[PDB]
RNA sequence: UCGAAGGUGGGAUCGGCGAUUGGGACGAAGUCGUAACAAGGUAGCCGUACCGGAAGGUGCGGCUGGAUCA
RNA sequence: AUCAGCUUGUUGGUGGGGUGAUGGCCUACCAAGGCGACGACGGGUAGCCGGCCUGAGAGGGUGACCGGCCACACUGGGACUGAGAUACGGCCCAGACUCCUACGGGAGGCAGCAGUGGGGAAUAUUGCACAAUGGGCGCAAGCCUGAUGCAGCGACGCCGCGUGAGGGAUGACGGCCUUCGGGUUGUAAACCUCUUUCAGCACAGACGAAGCGCAAGUGACGGUAUGUGCAGAAGAAGGACCGGCCAACUACGUGCCAGCAGCCGCGGUAAUACGUAGGGUCCGAGCGUUGUCCGGAAUUACUGGGCGUAAAGAGCUCGUAGGUGGUUUGUCGCGUUGUUCGUGAAAACUCACAGCUUAACUGUGGGCGUGCGGGCGAUACGGGCAGACUAGAGUACUGCAGGGGAGACUGGAAUUCCUGGUGUAGCGGUGGAAUGCGCAGAUAUCAGGAGGAACACCGGUGGCGAAGGCGGGUCUCUGGGCAGUAACUGACGCUGAGGAGCGAAAGCGUGGGGAGCGAACAGGAUUAGAUACCCUGGUAGUCCACGCCGUAAACGGUGGGUACUAGGUGUGGGUUUCCUUGGGAUCCGUGCCGUAGCUAACGCAUUAAGUACCCCGCCUGGGGAGUACGGCCGCAAGG
């Protein structure tokens, strides 16, 4: 607008908006998981979520969402956690890899089969 | 007043857009040539230089068709203070594909698009009417 | 596209001191003469 | 639209003349409300054209989809329009606007195919172009999109027309590379009519 | 326009209005 | 003479943790009222001041994004 | 700029010194500058580039391989040697660490190629050769070379090839649906011929070497590539998806569960959206997911957006830097432009061609290298200089209108109190009442007095002021506007980041004043309950003097300037032609209706939200929040 005003200072772009603080731009990060409660969506969605909240190696605490009919991990297990997106419980953005580290794939899946690990029937 | 020329195309636009037969206007050099470009194309029908109150004035009478229409279907000022826009050879830039005609004020005068084409030379916008 | 007018507070060398303020003075690059006096000046055209 | 493949034993499904092509760009249920309740109705913008480059808009309005489209389809019947081209390209590039529909059209050289959006690709693809390329800048609907591509080929004109206006001889009114299109497409006109009187 | 957009502005406004209303003397000591 | 590290010193500045505390977001469903939307039952809103468990109430000036028409 | 001032070898001079070379590089004296809103000094991050990716381009992201520069070599200083030094595999010192020691003292330095531990979502062998090319020393032979040449490892990427071909039914077995007829898998399979690349086993076996060598030999890759043979369909397919976008649908099983999902959203016993099955679709030695970037996004809009009500016009002016500039003659050639020279390494990129069975790949020749510097040419436009002009701007002169402002003096009606009459039981108040004032003489009425504030009527869609705002009168001082003449000056104009000034009400300080009204504060009433409306009382305040504060729906919700674009009718100020106050014409103002044009719509519409130019402010989804942190102003509230 009356371009000597552009010249003088504007039309910069807005702001990077970073998707997932896991840490590092990394796609996925392992880590210690520590009480696997399960949660209450919002109110048109109403079910228990199964998540877990995850201190991340990367030193931050997040809590993130196990897909799947059932979750191996306990107490203390090596989840590799990945990002990814939940709407339907809110400040849950993370999902476990199923078929990993330490939590298995998901036993009897014959359909999804790259999502929940399961491996080929022999 | 900031911009002679451009009070000038905006009262052709405003005279051409109701309808009017002549248009009067402060006379001065620029104006003059840009006139008689605006008569070599056809685009206007013709001008006549009055002498009026202290200076002289210019009095462009519009061409219109085969009944109420209207041969300049429009002006754009582009060189305009502020942003004058400059223009190399290689590019006269081609206005409405061709049909429009660009004014461009080169070192030999005022010529329009094709005239700073096939001379050789550029260096201006003014202006392009279609 | 907007034709910027831009200002160069350079520095100068005058032997004879022939320049006053306002001048409309010549300039021409030289050797390094010192910390960023790269400038001398030959045939100063108008005096203030 | 659905069960139209069928074959009757009555009198006539009235085939015949005019078999023009006919698109429907978009159809929402507009609902009303009224004590007690919505009463439902169908909205269908029909395009009809023939491959010279002559297009009607429609705006059907009816409580069927069939019966909206028919309308569509006699309302643009009612209210054609002259397109005009050079070959099967567009004249030179013009922007429209219907009240927030911003559409560029862009002739470009041939081969290169209708690129637009889907609603000026309908309003395109009926009429007699095959190679332009358009982009439809705001607005981001059927309608208005449509409505404003009707009027940015009202911004068009011939080359003939702007030499008129200007009282001209042609060549000093195009471009050279305009006029050899010019040749190039009244001599295939030629050759393709020709074969078509033998 | 609506005059709702006003009004949530001025619950706003209002809420911090008071917040330092108590806050006053507090913040006047714990400055100091 | 210069001089890296070391020592003493008082500061700048960027953070981490802190009992307690302020507010903020979400939750379903709880308690209390019913402030706003129809003249929303005292037209609403802006500024400011004061007061009140809370929405709020009042004053002073303003405004129609106010109403019916004495 | 939520970092505004920093600098004393710092800025310049002279004499020395130093250097390969100019020089605050250094030093002694002298002078006192220098750098900064074209962002100095600070803070954060970062090797830079040919390029790569993306994109219509403009641009955005990035700096891996390959190539060019730079900086460093455990951390931090220093010199020496030398033509040349960040001296990685040199020296000296100080540190931190590892190790040897007979305790006196020594030794180390993978950010060379391998390799190990660690960290990590994650990244390879302790390989073979100097045959080729580069490098060193040597008269040469020759010697050295983890540069390089090759090999191993990982679908890590890009490209090519294979898992067979031809025949084959009114369409078998099996599977799953079904309207119980059948339909699909499906020409697909079994079978019947045929052909074998590529893996398999044989035998032959390179080019890379117009090389080196005075020796007779010499290829690391290599018995590899590649040939010619033999046997036989023979050893060779998977992954995602099938509500919508978005190519692709049926059944069974659980029926708000278990689960799904990129967004919209699917699950509450008949889900094409969950799980399994058939079947289909899309890709194919791969196919999905996650992350990061460009795109779509005209969603930071130079190309290419906006600001009456959607986010968005500073409350209003004055003005510093800045940006921008009417008419016209000359000159300069700084912007602009034309042309030629030089340069933009190679590679890449693009076009053509050649080479490898093709391709990826590689090479040759153009173009690209959008730029920059030198020479020569042009002078319309911008600019500089030197001039000229009167239309913009300002001044003089003659009038004219006005709640423009400040100071001073004063006027009456009304309310309240006071003294005194006249005079009695109610007055006041309400939707209806009651607190309340009365019976001690109220309300009522008459006379007089005090005191304060506000100005009925004129007075309204009207005047003036930049905006707030301004109405009793008179006087004094002062500001602006408009018209007329054209006397003068001669572009002195416009806008204006920061900046200073003005700026309703409420509020604040000190000192006055205090009738009416009146937050807070009481009582009464209403009510479930009123911390409310309604009633009775009532303090700060409202008023004046002197200052603060700086906010409003400070609203025409419309920044300032300028030119133009059909009209119609009111009213305010002033000039003139005609009838002779009426009408016309004109300049300035303020309203109502109305075309064209514009707008998302309502609307605007010569007083634009129309058509254009100049400058400023401002907006970039909603909350969080005009809030925190920090600073600035303020007595505080707070801005």
């Amino acid at each position: 607008p009356t371009i000597q005003q552009l010249v003088r200072k504007g039309r910069r772009d807005k702001i990077a908006k970073v998707k997932t603080a896991a840490l590092k731009g990394s796609p996925q990060r392992r880590g210690v998981c520590t009480r696997v409660y399960t949660t209450t969506p919002k109110k048109p969605n109403s079910a228990l979520r199964k998540v877990a909240r995850v201190k991340l190696t990367s030193q931050v605490e997040v809590t993130a969402y196990i897909p799947g009919e059932g979750h191996n991990l306990q107490e203390h297990s090596m989840v590799l956690v990945r990002g990814g997106r939940v709407k339907d419980l809110p400040g849950v953005r993370y999902k476990i890899i199923r078929g990993s580290l330490d939590t298995q794939g998901v036993k009897n899946r014959k359909q999804a089969r790259s999502r929940y690990g399961a491996k080929k029937e022999k | 007043m900031t911009d002679p020329i451009a009070d000038f195309l905006t009262r052709l636009r405003n005279a051409n857009s109701a309808y009017h037969d002549e248009v009067t206007l402060p006379h001065s050099k620029l104006k003059a040539n840009i006139a008689e470009i605006l008569k070599r194309e056809g685009y206007i029908s013709d001008y006549r230089t009055e002498d009026a109150r202290v200076g002289k004035s210019l009095v462009v009478q519009l061409k219109y068709g085969p009944s109420r229409e209207r041969s300049i279907a429009g002006l754009r000022r582009v060189s305009k203070p502020g942003l004058r826009v400059y223009a190399k050879s290689t590019n006269l830039p081609r206005v409405l594909g061709g049909l429009g005609v660009a004014i461009i004020s080169t070192s030999s005068g005022l010529l329009t698009d094709r005239q700073a084409a096939r001379q050789g030379v550029g260096g201006e916008v003014l202006a392009y009417v279609w | 596209g907007k034709i910027i007018r831009t200002t160069k507070k350079v520095k100068a060398h005058d032997e004879n001191g022939e320049a006053g303020i306002g001048d409309r003075v010549s300039l021409m690059e030289t050797r390094p003469l010192s910390a960023t006096k790269r400038w001398r000046l030959v045939e100063i055209l108008e005096k203030a | 639209r659905g069960r139209r493949d069928d074959r009757g034993g009555r009198g006539r499904d009235g085939g015949d003349k005019s078999n023009y092509i006919e698109r429907v760009v978009s159809i929402n249920r507009v609902s009303k409300v009224v004590k007690g309740g919505r009463r439902f109705s169908f909205t269908a913008l029909v395009i009809v054209g023939d491959g010279k480059g002559m297009v009607g808009v429609g705006y059907g309005k009816a409580k069927e989809v069939p019966a909206a489209i028919a309308k569509g389809v006699e309302e643009a019947r009612k209210n054609f329009f002259r397109v005009p081209l050079i070959g099967s390209t567009i004249t030179h590039p013009v922007q429209g606007e219907a009240a927030a529909g911003v559409v560029m059209l862009r002739p470009a050289s041939p081969g290169t195919g209708v690129i637009a959006g889907g609603a000026a690709r309908a309003v395109l693809e009926c009429a007699g172009v095959h190679d332009i390329l358009a982009k439809s800048l705001g607005s981001d609907n059927a309608i208005n999109v449509v409505h404003a591509t009707v009027a940015a080929l009202k911004l068009l004109q011939r080359p003939e027309e702007v030499a008129a206006r200007r009282g001209l001889p042609i060549e000093d009114v195009a471009p050279a590379g305009m006029l050899k299109a010019r040749r190039e497409s009244e001599a295939l006109a030629a050759a393709a009519a020709r074969e078509g009187s033998a | 326009g609506s005059v709702i957009k006003k009004r949530r502005k001025r619950m706003s406004k209002k809420k911090h209005r008071k917040l330092l209303r108590r806050t006053r003397v507090q913040r006047r000591k714990l400055g100091k």
